[PDB]
């Protein structure tokens, strides 16, 4: 078998292969969540360089893992598809063993020791991905949201943005969101996350993709229409 | 030995199971299920070798789940059929044989019809109105071959499903410590308490 | 420029590894022929001790592969024994696999197609050497077939390896031109081995005792080796007429 | 060029430049040498006393294979100590399946293809030793001399290391002055006198002499080491002949 | 030990290129002139036989190789690669086929198995491409007769008539002016016999032209009688004689 | 040069550069000293700290009753080492009821220490080791260095500074292979070694670590204030 | 199964 | 040791992209145009030969357009060697599934499991990708008609109309005109021809240099037939649209 | 038969009868009889004509006249009876036809026609 | 290119030697080990504020009775920790008692340099082991990649490392209280760390006998940043 050391450590104390695939995910769409106080939304970026597109059966951007937890990436989509796989299986491993399905913490703590794995494996390279795992534990009303990256490094987040222009809608969030008092509704949350994606998105038509995850495997996308009355309503308070 | 019947009327399947878990001469439960929810409109019933039973309904169950999270689609009850009777077909020239015998009774949106299969530990798989296994087989055979029609109503199953366990429990010698019902409709799957 | 490190095609669509395999033929500067009789095959060989500390019994570049077949080398000792030691290997498992004696070309064939496998996988490199089977074989009588490091064998009327092979070469095609046959029309082996070392002298220019020659015969049903003695019984005849 | 960074690689010439390196380690190692008798073979060893804490005569280099067969080496010892384990499987294999102790010859291509084998890839390193080796048979004496290329001949004498020119030289006249041949207790004694010659090349530190022999009529055709009265009738032969 | 190259050495350059092919089919360019025609009634198959000394024996070596009784095959490149493919295509011809379907595989599949052994050592750890190009003649009940090109890459076409190596393009120029798809076997060996005339510089005989044919069946090469359905092989070598009969009508 | 990117490669005058540069990280290691009389057999290792909140590095290690060594570079390739005799000396001891001698333990690391030099992707062991121990025989010491060789002496000196105790030792032969049946005067003389390979440090009590064999002593090993009568 |  | 000559086709470059994929890419633009069009009652999948000559048997010729099984068809464009050896995986793959569930495979799960094993070559065992992208031309009781592709990457997408191989930038700006949603198959046959006809590096569009292929429910009541023309109806249909 | 003409191809020779004999007497002895096949071979190779019979467990014989199968018995009494050294073809054929009779008629294993 | 397992002509490990650099850039780590028990701290260090910081997990129980904390590639350290846990649970399981500190220590080292061409190269972590045991009592180790493990009276890693260990060096003697120890790391981190120290952005925690390993609320170090600020201010 092929055993080639890929990822290795450089003079400096880098390892190139690790940093190279944090490149492939600043390329990749750009994907922000935002938690409010009872729900989670995952906003995703669709380059419209792609149009005849078939939207009804091309791979979306936002991946259930089981009925409570999502998952959302920028970077290498050939690749998410390998961790989402993964994690898919490992939801329903942990449910007929453990008789309870995963918590978001746990089921984070897995894709990034995936990850993890792939930056000291011989023969293979590490995933060009990052991932956005948003969901509510079993019998729990507290949002969670996890951020994993090629590393195998995952921490939990109020609100975060990975991929093309991440730094500017970072930058519009961490003004933007007020921890104390969170987005109490769904929509002032999903108005915070279309918001959010103005910055960068270009235009606010078949461009923007949101899912909202509430408690209880309340997990539903919105349409274009549905998204089109938030891109309309802010653009309206923004002419003053 | 335990009662696992099945029974497809017009807009339905109905599975009775028997509630008695016994080793020997030791009644170890009274209120066992034994069955698992594949998919939300698929239901199987499972009879045979102790752990054996539970193990195995929980492996399909397993497998029917991801398939559904995968393609965010439910497979029809005709597939999931195939995939337990092929999965039971492996199994017979395998090392150690699963030793279960299960019914699955499905829902198929698509066809907007009911569907029962009587699948055995070997993988012997047929569609049937109503089946069974183990001794109470026989009985329930004769006398559902008697009073079934293919136009019958839920509720008029439930009263021939009910003759059924009534007779059997006066002509069986065991005691099986009565029966679990469920019904598999287009709205999905539902426990009759009263029986 | 690593496509001359490995057996890769460069792109002229050569294999340097196999070319620079040939080169490494020559290396023991010996030159060996093999001739066909009418009911033998005779391989001759020039035996070279340079040290006096050698001893001369255990330097040869002959080998009995089985009973039938025998084997002249031009190249390393070491890459030799590698091929002898394979070649016997081969013609033992065909017998016992096969229930008859390995023909001298399916011998040739089978190390030749070893010999490609090494021009094609990366890991192995070609053997340095060019193997000479001869034989009396129970179908195709006196046989000659030549293995090199590029997997490539054919058949011969006759044949000349090593450095001065072109001389011994152009030596035996301008007496077969004569003679309009494929072989030494005589009867005894003895007369036929006067001839591959005659004809050997006449190409080269030099003259040999007996201590300067290595001679292998194949008659049916045997290939043997002759000692120093039987090769001066040989030169005598020669000088003799 | 890059033709002797890898082994296994052909240059232009058709030569193994790795194979050649290594040869270079051998020249670099200490004198060892073989002399085959009338009825058997006698090998001897140049051992450099780097240091007084030296303890005489426990480092011992010469090897015995099965009970018949002497290996000496001049190189990378360990080296060495790896081909005789090899050398010792293949012997009892043999002995194993045909019943008789292995041959020389046969034990000499044994080596000669295992040293060889590791000519043939990248993912191994050559042989650093030339190993002088031989014993008695059923068909008599044998000496041997093992190069890393994998090339093996017999030999009348045989001379490895830095005093290896020295050495060939005083074999050469003992084969012109004794045609008829040389008994074992005299190529004991001649040994000792070239490897003391041969000591020239390594003159700077001290040495100690190490002999070792298998005589059909002197050792019942088994390989011993030559110690106590029989070492210091060798030395003294030696010392009387250098003065 | 062990094979540590379990990496390619066939790669895509920046330009898109796959060397180590292009070097493959380089090696078949120098490779001496093999041709194929395809007649109504048959398949002919030629090439020259390049002897290395005349004290070789010629004969010993078959540049035109029979694969199944029914499908021969002729080659342009490097021999040896040439030999271990024949050897490793008559046997995926019966493991794949013949000791499935009780039957010898037709043309097309049997091209099919060589062309994906060819593709492997395209792909495959530490091996290079094969150095040549096929050409693969026969005929099978349901397709008929057919002929088909194969290259170092693993791909394949069907030809009506072709040439590979040394003199191709002529050829293949010589081949489009004299086909058409009326000719009977004996006047597609004719054509065969001119188009190779003009690629070989030396001697021109029986010796030195190696030509086999795809035709009716020769219930005289079977080697038994008793059996109505078993009619003998469609593959058959012409002979030195056979090729100097026809070299006087040319 | 070009010849040193791995163990696999000879340079062109014959070198294994990739075990010279392992014989390098032992003359980077701290000094232990070696030496033996008829009956006794010492270790003794000057141990080196971190910093002054750090402990000292042990640089014994006990591998049977009768054996063990003293290491001088990685102290990881110390402890495989000293496991496989360890285990060597464990199975002649339940295979054969035999204590494994010191010089069968010798040829042993040596054929370990070899397979690592010939072998590709694999590297050589960067460590020293003194071996001591009392067999049949009586007492032996032994030099081990990870290109092989091994070597039996009377005593000798490896690490940073060792050439100090190695000449200290190499004049004092004739005395110290004498004491007989006086194990405190043999360590004395190890001590009295080791002191001519220091600079600027002397021998404290959490400094010093010495070890002893012989005829009725089990290998044991001695440090903090079970040293401080020799300081 | 079937078997002369 | 071997490490010397490894090219390392499994590693990122410094901006995040994988050489032998991007590499792989650009010998796939040199192949031979396969265009993919996706009507209401159908999919047409059109595909040029690269220059052919008067002497190929085209009748028995395939190097473009291949069946996977009774509903799913794919266009190859790249190296025809590579295309076979994942086209006998699909094949084999579509078998298990209806072994399995005794239904015929959905388009996307066969797109996805091909899709799958060429992630596979870009992230481990240091071999070559595959040198092929496909367009997949299939219909489920799902989704219907459906028209994806796939590239060495690994990645796929699904499609009203798309072009892979040559002057795909030139054939997508076309498509991109002239198709409209409501559009048929007698149509989209039209669009997939005069495409092709203007973006091809040949002097002009013939018979002998095309395959084609539809997958209609143009079948005989509820069932749907793949439809690999022949020569002869390659021939008649460009007359009927006029490009001869 | 399938190894027996790849080797053809290999060797470029006709096949012989001991090559046949020895790949099945050693893939039946591998299978320690589990392949219950019990053979009469023969044919006509460079060598000359051979015949032999080869059992289910790896055990070959060489003979002029050999029997097996459940009818074994009543073909060698024939055989025993009406065998001579230098047979015609003629006189072959009708003794190897005149066995299998004996065993057709006598042996409720044996029956119909007669193959040659 | 060139060996993952080559030394460099001064006789170390290329890969190790570069490992060390991967660590200097870690966030700190201080270790003080007492009589009374040993105090492990570490700085968080949130990329950005909407971070939440409580999910920042760089100290961790191996057993009641050992303690961890992680320095550089923090991703590297949970294989590291999970057969920490695993060692000292199975010699639990085999000899019904607690694991020494150095026994377990030395089994995570046994990983270290199990890397070539087995992982494909060295761990891009540094560990502080802490913990007590009946034999040895209370115990601090320093587990580096190497596979060499040193005991500490007191010891820094990461990037205020060689800043905080010369701290070390003159505060640390042999009768510190637990008090003591808490202040003196929460004082040293604060030195050494870019952001100013709070509660969330620091986190201590210690091993006693009693008590075992205990990670720290922030309520509770928070009250002890207040009492370092006012003895700091008290001269
Ligand atoms: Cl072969």
């Amino acid at each position: 078998g092929y055993d080639r050391a890929l990822s290795i450590f450089s003079p400096d104390g880098h390892i190139f292969q690790v940093e190279y695939a944090l490149e492939a995910v600043k390329r990749g769409t750009c994907a922000v969540g935002v938690k409010g106080k009872n729900c989670v939304v995952l906003g995703c970026e669709r380059r419209s360089t792609l149009k005849l597109q078939d939207t009804r059966i091309t791979p979306s951007k936002v991946s259930k893992i089981d009925s409570h937890v999502v998952l959302s990436f920028s970077g290498l989509n050939a690749d998410s598809r390998i961790l989402i796989e993964k994690a898919r299986v490992e939801a329903q491993s942990h449910r007929l063993t453990l008789e309870d399905p995963v918590t978001v913490e746990y089921l984070t703590r897995y894709v990034a020791g995936v990850q993890q794995r792939y930056t000291q494996s011989g023969g293979v390279r590490p995933f060009g991905v990052s991932t956005l795992i948003a969901g509510f534990d079993p019998r729990d009303d507290e949002p969670k949201l996890y951020q994993t990256e090629p590393s195998g490094i995952y921490s939990s987040w109020s609100a975060q943005t990975i991929g093309r222009n991440s730094k500017t809608v970072r930058e519009f969030l961490e003004k933007n969101y007020d921890r104390k008092e969170p987005p109490a509704t769904v929509e002032e949350c999903v108005k915070l996350t279309v918001r959010s994606l103005l910055e960068v998105v270009q235009t606010g038509a078949k461009n923007i993709e949101i899912t909202v995850v509430k408690p209880d495997s309340d997990i539903v996308a919105l349409s274009s229409e549905e998204i089109n009355q938030y891109v309309t309503q802010i653009e309206q308070e923004k002419q003053e | 030995m335990d009662i696992i019947l099945g029974i497809r009327v017009q807009d339905s399947v109905i599975l009775a199971s028997s509630k008695a878990v016994t080793r020997g001469i030791s009644v170890l439960k009274d209120s066992d299920d034994k069955t698992r929810q594949l998919s939300p409109h698929t239901l199987m019933s499972f009879a045979g070798e102790a752990g054996d039973t539970v193990q195995f309904a929980e492996y399909i169950q397993a497998n029917i789940q991801l398939y559904s999270i995968r393609e965010d689609y439910e497979l029809s009850p005709q597939a999931v059929s195939s995939f337990v009777r092929q999965e039971l077909a492996k199994s017979i020239r395998s090392r150690r044989p699963y030793q279960v015998n299960v019914l699955i009774g499905g829902y198929d949106k698509k066809k907007n019809k009911p569907e029962l299969y009587q699948i055995d530990y070997l993988g012997t798989k047929v569609e049937l109105p109503y089946g069974a296994h183990g001794y109470s087989g026989f009985y329930t055979f004769s006398l559902l071959d008697h009073h079934y029609r293919p136009d019958m109503t839920t509720e008029e199953g439930l009263d021939l499903l009910k003759l059924c366990v009534q007779e059997l429990e006066k002509r069986m010698p065991m005691d099986f410590k009565g029966v679990i019902v469920k019904i598999v409709d287009k709205d999905g799957i539902r426990q009759v308490d009263d029986f | 420029g690593y496509d001359r490190h490995i057996t890769i095609f460069s792109p002229e669509g050569r294999l340097y590894q196999v070319e620079y395999a040939f080169k490494a033929t020559n290396q023991t500067n010996i030159n060996s022929l093999a001739v066909r009789g009418k009911d033998c095959t005779v391989v001759i060989s020039q035996k070279k001790v340079p040290d006096k500390l050698l001893d001369p019994t255990t330097v040869s570049y002959i080998f009995c592969i089985s009973r039938t077949i025998g084997m002249v080398v031009n190249g390393p000792i070491p890459d030799a024994r590698n091929a002898a030691l394979r070649a016997k290997a081969e013609a033992a498992e065909f017998r016992y696999k096969y229930g008859y004696d390995m023909p001298c070309d399916v011998l040739a064939k089978r190390m030749a197609n070893l010999s490609q496998i090494y021009t094609q996988r990366a890991y192995m490199r070609p053997l340095g050497v060019i193997l000479t089977f001869v034989s009396v074989d129970e179908e195709l009588g006196p046989s000659i077939y030549k293995t090199d490091p590029a997997g490539y064998y054919v058949g011969y009327k006759a044949t000349a390896t090593g450095p001065k092979q072109q001389e011994i070469t152009t030596n035996l095609e301008n007496h077969f031109k004569k003679s309009k046959i494929d072989h030494i029309n005589e009867e005894s082996w003895e007369k036929v081995v006067e001839f591959a070392i005659t004809h050997m002298i006449d190409a080269l220019g030099t003259e040999f005792s007996k201590n300067d020659l290595e001679v292998g015969v194949a008659t049916k049903d045997k290939f043997f080796t002759l000692s120093a003695e039987n090769i001066e019984e040989r030169l005598v005849a020669i000088a003799e007429q | 060029t890059g033709y002797d960074l890898s082994n296994s690689v052909f240059s232009p010439d058709g030569r193994n430049f790795q194979v050649e390196y290594a040869v270079k380690a051998v020249e670099n190692g200490t004198t060892s040498i073989g002399i085959k008798c009338n009825d058997g073979v006698v090998f001897a060893v140049e051992k450099l006393i780097t240091s007084k804490l030296l303890v005489p005569q426990k480092n011992v280099k010469i090897q015995v294979v099965d009970r018949h067969i002497g290996c000496v080496y001049s190189g990378l010892i360990p080296d060495g100590r790896h081909l005789v384990n090899r050398g010792r499987e293949e012997a009892a294999s043999f002995k194993k399946l045909y019943k008789t102790p292995i041959p020389i010859p046969a034990f000499a291509d044994r080596l000669g293809q295992y040293v060889q084998a590791h000519t043939l890839y990248n993912s191994v390193r050559p042989f650093g030793v030339s190993t002088i080796f031989g014993g008695v048979d059923k068909n008599g004496a044998h000496l041997y001399m093992l190069e890393p290329s994998g090339s093996y001949w017999g030999y009348k004498g045989a001379a490895t290391g830095k005093g290896r020119q020295s050495a060939k030289a005083e074999l050469e006249k003992l084969v012109d002055h004794h045609p008829e041949g040389l008994s074992a207790r005299e190529a004991v004694k001649q040994a000792a006198k070239i490897i003391y010659l041969a000591h020239e090349d390594n003159k700077e530190k001290d040495f100690e002499l190490e002999i070792s022999w298998c005589s059909l009529s002197e050792t019942n055709g088994l390989h011993k080491f030559v110690k106590g009265d029989l070492l210091q009738e060798a030395i003294d032969f030696a010392q009387k002949e250098i003065n | 030990m062990t094979d540590r190259y379990s990496f390619s050495l066939t790669t895509f350059s920046p330009s898109g290129k796959l060397g180590q092919i292009d070097y493959a089919l380089t090696a078949v360019k120098q490779g001496v002139t093999s041709l194929g025609i395809k007649a109504t009634n048959g398949v002919v198959i030629a090439t020259e036989k390049k002897s290395s000394s005349p004290l070789a024996m010629s004969e010993t070596l078959s540049k035109v190789s029979l694969l199944t009784p029914d499908i021969g095959a002729v080659y342009s490149g490097m021999g040896p690669d040439y030999r271990v493919l024949v050897d490793k295509s008559r046997k995926v011809a019966h493991t794949s086929y013949k000791r499935i379907y009780g039957e010898y595989p037709p043309t097309k599949l049997l091209v099919s198995e060589v062309a994906k052994i060819m593709q492997e050592a395209t792909q495959s750890g530490g091996v290079r491409p094969f150095g040549v190009s096929l050409l693969i003649a026969g005929h099978d009940e349901f397709n008929g007769f057919s002929l088909y090109q194969v290259d170092p890459s693993g791909s394949y076409f069907p030809w009506k008539a072709t040439a590979i190596g040394k003199g191709s393009v002529a050829a293949k120029t010589f081949l489009e002016k004299r086909w058409n798809d009326e000719l009977e076997l004996e006047d597609a060996i004719h054509i065969a016999l001119l188009t190779l005339k003009e690629s070989v510089e030396g001697e021109f005989n029986g010796d030195t032209i190696e030509l086999a044919i795809i035709g009716d069946e020769n219930p005289d090469l079977l080697g038994y009688t008793g059996i109505p359905t078993d009619k003998g092989p469609r593959f058959r070598k012409l002979t030195s004689q056979e090729i100097n009969d026809r070299l006087e009508a040319l | 040069n070009n010849y040193d990117g791995d163990t696999v490669t000879f340079s062109p005058t014959g070198r294994l550069f990739q075990v010279e540069y392992a014989l390098e990280a032992i003359k980077q290691g701290s000094v232990t000293v070696g030496l033996r009389s008829n009956t006794h057999a010492v270790l003794v290792a000057l141990k080196r700290n971190a910093d002054e909140l750090s402990s000292y590095q042990k640089k014994i290690i006990k591998c049977d009753e009768h054996m063990g060594l003293s290491l001088a570079g990685l102290a990881p390739d110390a402890r495989v080492l000293s496991n496989y005799l360890r285990q060597q000396c464990n199975y002649s001891s339940l295979v054969f009821n035999r204590k494994l001698a010191v010089e069968r333990a010798g040829h042993l690391l040596c054929d370990k220490a070899q397979k690592n030099t010939q072998s590709y992707g694999g590297r050589p062991y960067g460590v020293g080791l003194l071996i001591i121990g009392y067999d049949k025989s009586g007492a032996h010491l032994l030099e081990f260095q990870p290109s092989g060789n091994v070597t039996e002496l009377y005593g000798t000196a490896i690490g940073a500074r060792s050439q100090g105790a190695k000449t200290y030792l190499e004049r004092t032969l004739d005395t110290f292979i004498k004491i007989d049946g006086n194990p405190d005067e043999l360590i004395k003389a190890g001590v009295e070694a080791i002191s001519q390979s220091l600079r600027d440090e002397s021998l404290t009590v959490d400094n010093l670590s010495i070890a002893i064999v012989g005829k009725d002593t089990p290998f044991t090993i001695y440090d903090g204030e079970a040293v401080a009568k020799y300081i | 199964x079937a078997y002369x | 040791g071997s490490r010397r000559y490894d090219s390392r086709t499994t590693i990122f470059s410094p901006e995040g992209r994988l050489y032998q994929v991007e590499y792989a890419l650009e010998s796939i633009s040199h192949a031979g145009t396969a265009i993919g069009i996706m009507a209401s009652d159908g999919i047409v999948l059109a595909a040029e030969r690269k220059v052919t000559s008067t002497l190929l048997e085209q009748d028995t010729s395939t190097e473009k357009l291949y069946k996977l099984n009774d509903k799913i068809a794919v266009a190859v464009a790249g190296l025809t060697a590579d295309a076979e050896i994942l086209i006998n995986t699909a094949r084999i793959h579509a078998q298990n599934y209806l072994k399995t569930y005794n239904e015929d495979i959905p388009v996307e799960i066969l797109v996805r499991r091909l899709s799958d094993i060429k992630q596979g070559y870009t992230q481990h065992g240091g071999l070559r990708p595959f040198g092929v992208s496909f367009i997949y031309a299939g219909y489920d009781d799902r989704y219907g008609y459906q028209l994806y592709t796939s590239n060495p990457s690994g990645n796929y997408t699904g499609w009203k109309a798309i072009s892979v191989g040559a002057n795909t930038s030139a054939a997508q700006t076309l498509l991109q005109m002239d198709y409209k949603d409501d559009m048929k198959v007698d149509d989209a046959i039209e669009l997939a021809l005069k495409t092709l006809s203007k973006t091809t590096d040949s002097s002009a569009l013939t018979y002998d240099r095309l395959e084609f292929a539809t997958i209609r429910k143009g079948a005989n009541d509820g069932e749907v037939y793949q439809k690999i023309f022949k020569p002869q109806e390659i021939k008649d249909i460009l007359v009927k649209t006029g490009i001869t | 038969g399938s190894n027996i003409e790849l080797h053809s191809l290999y060797t470029s020779r006709e096949p012989r009868v001991v090559s046949a004999l020895q790949m099945l007497k050693q893939h039946l002895f591998k299978y320690q009889g589990h392949i219950g096949a019990y053979l009469i071979v023969a044919g006509v190779d460079p060598t000359g004509s051979h015949l032999f019979s080869i059992h289910a467990h790896g055990s070959t014989d060489v003979g002029y006249y050999l029997s097996l199968g459940s009818g074994s018995l009543a073909a060698m009494a024939v055989l025993e009876s009406h065998w001579k050294q230098d047979l015609t073809k003629e006189e072959a054929i009708k003794l190897a036809s005149d066995a299998i009779q004996a065993g057709i008629w006598n042996d409720l294993g044996s029956g119909s026609n007669v193959d040659v | 290119d060139r060996g993952v397992s080559t030394f460099s002509p001064e006789g170390r490990l290329f890969q190790v030697e570069y490992s060390l650099e991967a660590i200097k850039l870690g966030s700190t780590a201080i270790g003080i080990a007492t009589k009374e028990g040993v105090v492990l701290g570490v700085e968080k260090r949130a990329t950005s504020p909407l971070l939440e910081s409580d999910s920042i997990e760089k100290i961790v129980e191996i057993d009641r009775h050992i303690g961890c904390a992680m320095s550089g590639l923090t991703a590297d350290a949970r294989s590291m920790i999970e057969h920490a846990r695993t060692a000292a649970v199975t010699h639990n399981l085999y000899y019904d008692e607690d694991i020494n500190v150095e026994s377990l220590t030395q089994s995570v080292c046994d990983l270290a340099l199990r890397f070539g061409e087995l992982m494909s190269r060295p761990f891009g972590v540094a560990l502080l082991i802490a913990g007590h045991d009946a034999d040895d009592g209370y115990q601090l180790f320093h587990a580096e990649p190497s596979g060499t493990f040193y005991r500490y009276n007191a010891k820094a890693i990461g990037s205020g490392s060689e800043g905080a260990q010369a701290e070390l060096l003159n505060e640390w003697h042999s009768s510190l209280t637990l008090k003591e120890a808490e202040l003196l790391v929460l004082k040293i981190l604060k030195q050494v760390m870019e952001e100013k120290l709070d509660e969330n952005n620091a986190q201590l925690s210690c091993i006693t006998k009693q008590d075992g390993f205990k990670i720290y609320d922030n309520e509770k170090t928070a009250e002890l940043i207040k009492e370092l600020k006012e003895k700091e201010a008290a001269e």
